[PDB]
């Protein structure tokens, strides 16, 4: 399931919009399996989806609240462990296991994210422009020189 | 229209997974006479209203900041207070979480403005350092280019 | 009832079930086979050469400069039982068009990688180095698919 | 009655006196049609177009990239095959494709964040190694393996 | 027994939260201005050097 | 749109006479599984593209 999360807040308050994704199954161990059956025997996969979704968003919102934007988009490895540490012991009591969790999107209405890349937009522009001008040096000198000789 | 330790309001959507402790024959028997013959929907409306009470209480016992950041402490406080009451109803909450936390007043949008301002420095400094070097180089480029042109044109005049 | 099936050298015929056991695949590459109507099914795959235009667009190079390139590949299923079996598992019961579509994407990967590692001059002139580099990088990868780029 | 499958498929038989289901890849099995059931899984490879847009890097700068992946089930390991089988039994190749696609993007997004634009386009070999190093261990728990990973496209609207 | 709502027609309740509305505004605004310091100085500095 | 040692382009029409070395049973057998059942025209399009390289 796509575990969407909107108008979030972070460790430095800044908001976000995130699209998380979860791979999940009933736990294939008799104790947990029996526990899970009591929730869905005689009920649909759509019912299972609707219930499970809400639980994931809770832990998701909690972890996001504990992290910075950088950690959120970059530290996917720490994020995934944290998702395993916090969401698994909770959801495990439902007799359900999140095989794996990932982030499909990181975005917001406000410019926050877009600013972090400007630095290198300018780095490469600068290198390029220098090159352009130092070629014009070379060209302009030799062109001028040839006209003299002729 | 919630309130907190400092009165400030909030609007929140909490989520709960109620189940009957069928495993305890005592608790099951106790809850059974409360809900026998009632539909899942009727049981839902009855349970829903109890949970809000504990939510309202915990919310009053917390700050906005803790409410959104400290979701773990929140959930523990919720279970600590709400569990003992619901147990007398023979009902148990498998889990509690917060799906939404908002308000029309700017309280929440404020905390992140610090970063807007920080990254704006960084952006503004990168841009200016770079444009500075660009102008430095372009200027130094202009020197020899125009100088060599005049130095050559002098020989054309000679 | 059983049928006698004749096979050309250009075809891999796989027969599942037969005179030697239950849980097995019978491997044939030209010649013939005997098949019992309900005791053994018969499925074939072509071993012929397949060639494709490996186009590449808006590239980048060792000095960043972009390019547009039209590469061409001559390819076949690897004619060695181990690799051959491995390749069959991808296309038995599937078309040459399916084979083309899958293979194409793999070649573009290595192509884009090699282009990224070279200059424009090397790219149009050093065809000899380019081809070796294509053999060094793309062959060990695509070889795991049981497919070989002849050239 | 006898039932046969090509090497591109595995047959799973469950039923009377066959409580541990029998799994055969490319073979024949004798089955009681009214007292035993047979199910199948395709062993074919799927060529997944793993898109990514609005990416970010070590220096935050974005990218738009089309990665390509060749997923296959490790039918060769009976352990892994059995593990993946209960995840995908009765599901179509298209359904399996949508499920797998979304997992790959996660690892892509992570590796992209762990790399610069320059390395992303030049160092495709290092990229692929990093992708396999991180993505393989996760997909293996799904009993799925990527034959190969490559980049088909790398662009953005910014200069 | 529990309480589902607490309200009235008169502003009484609404006043108790204003205090922290202002707390966070103040922190935010300070931040904004101290970023403008940083920006304005460095921007100005670059123009000199060029 | 060709290029040379000095980059300068050219447009050229080269001509080639391809044949299978039927005289070598080894080479013939090798080529046979590549072209068996294919028409002279199909074989022509396949060969043409190699030569240009």
């Amino acid at each position: 399931i796509l575990c969407r999360c909107e108008n979030i807040e972070t460790s430095e308050g800044v908001p976000l919009f995130v699209t998380g994704v979860a791979q999940v199954k009933i736990m294939t161990e008799k104790e947990l399996l029996a526990v899970a059956c009591e929730q869905f025997l005689g009920k649909n996969v759509q019912d299972i989806k609707n219930v499970v979704l809400q639980t994931l968003e809770g832990h998701l919102r909690s972890i996001l609240g504990t992290l910075t934007v950088e950690q959120i988009y970059q530290d996917r490895d720490q994020f995934a462990k944290l998702v395993r540490e916090v969401a698994a012991p909770d959801v495990g009591r439902m007799g359900i296991e999140i095989l794996s969790f990932t982030i499909k999107d990181v975005y917001d209405k406000v410019d926050y994210l877009s600013s972090l890349g400007k630095t290198q937009t300018a780095v490469v522009q600068r290198d390029a422009d220098i090159g352009v001008a130092e070629a014009e040096r070379d060209a302009g000198i030799r062109e001028a020189e040839c006209k003299k000789e002729m | 229209k919630v309130y907190t330790r400092h009165g400030v309001p909030i609007s929140v959507t909490g989520i709960a997974q109620v189940k009957i402790q069928g495993q305890n024959k005592e608790m099951l028997a106790a809850a059974c006479q409360m809900f026998l013959g009632k539909t899942e929907a009727e049981i839902a409306h009855i349970a829903l209203e109890t949970l809000e009470g504990h939510q309202r209480a915990i919310m009053a016992h917390m700050t906005v900041e803790e409410i959104y950041k400290d979701r773990q402490k929140f959930s523990e406080q919720v279970f600590k207070v709400a569990s003992s009451d619901l147990v007398n109803m023979g009902i148990s909450v498998v889990s509690y979480t917060l799906k939404d936390i908002h308000d029309d007043q700017d309280y929440l949008h404020s905390l992140g403005k610090a970063r807007t301002a920080q990254v704006q420095k960084d952006a503004r400094i990168g841009e200016a350092e770079a444009k500075r070097d660009a102008g430095i180089r372009e200027a130094k480029a202009k020197q020899e280019k125009v100088s060599a042109q005049y130095l050559s044109e002098i020989e054309m005049a000679k | 009832m059983g049928n006698c099936h004749t096979v050309g050298p250009n075809e891999a015929l796989v027969v599942s079930g037969g005179c030697c056991g239950s849980d097995y695949k019978q491997y044939v590459f030209g010649g013939w086979a005997w098949a019992w109507w309900c005791i053994s099914d018969t499925q074939r795959l072509s071993l012929e050469v397949m060639t494709i235009l490996c186009r590449c667009e808006n590239i980048e190079t060792s000095e960043g400069v972009p390019l547009f390139v039209t590469g061409v590949a001559q390819v076949k299923i690897m004619t060695e039982k181990e690799l051959l079996a491995v390749a069959c598992e991808q296309f038995l019961g599937k078309n040459v068009q399916d084979i083309k579509n899958v293979v194409l994407q793999t070649l573009e990967g290595h192509l884009r990688s090699i282009l990224g590692t070279l200059t424009v001059e090397q790219i149009y002139q050093d065809r000899d180095q380019f081809a070796k580099l294509v053999r060094e990088v793309a062959a060990p990868d695509v070889g795991r698919m049981g497919i070989e780029i002849l050239s | 009655m006898f039932f046969t499958c090509g090497p591109n498929e595995a047959m799973v038989v469950s039923g009377f006196c066959r409580s541990p289901p029998v799994m055969v890849a490319g073979g024949r099995v004798f089955v009681l049609p009214c007292i035993q059931q047979i199910q199948r899984i395709s062993l074919n490879t799927l060529t997944l177009n793993v898109k990514s847009e609005k990416v970010y890097t070590r220096h935050g700068v974005p990218i738009s990239v089309t990665g390509i992946a060749q997923v296959k089930i490790q039918g060769q390991n009976k352990e892994m095959l059995a593990a993946a089988c209960q995840m995908f039994l009765g599901k179509t190749e298209a359904e399996i494709a949508h499920i797998a696609l979304e997992t790959l993007e996660g690892h892509q997004r992570a590796i992209m964040a762990h790399m610069t634009v320059e390395e992303i386009y030049k160092d495709r070999q290092k990229f692929s190694e990093q992708v396999f190093k991180v993505a393989s261990s996760d997909l293996v728990n799904m009993g799925i393996s990527v034959v190969s990973y490559t980049l088909k496209d790398i662009h953005d609207d910014q200069d």
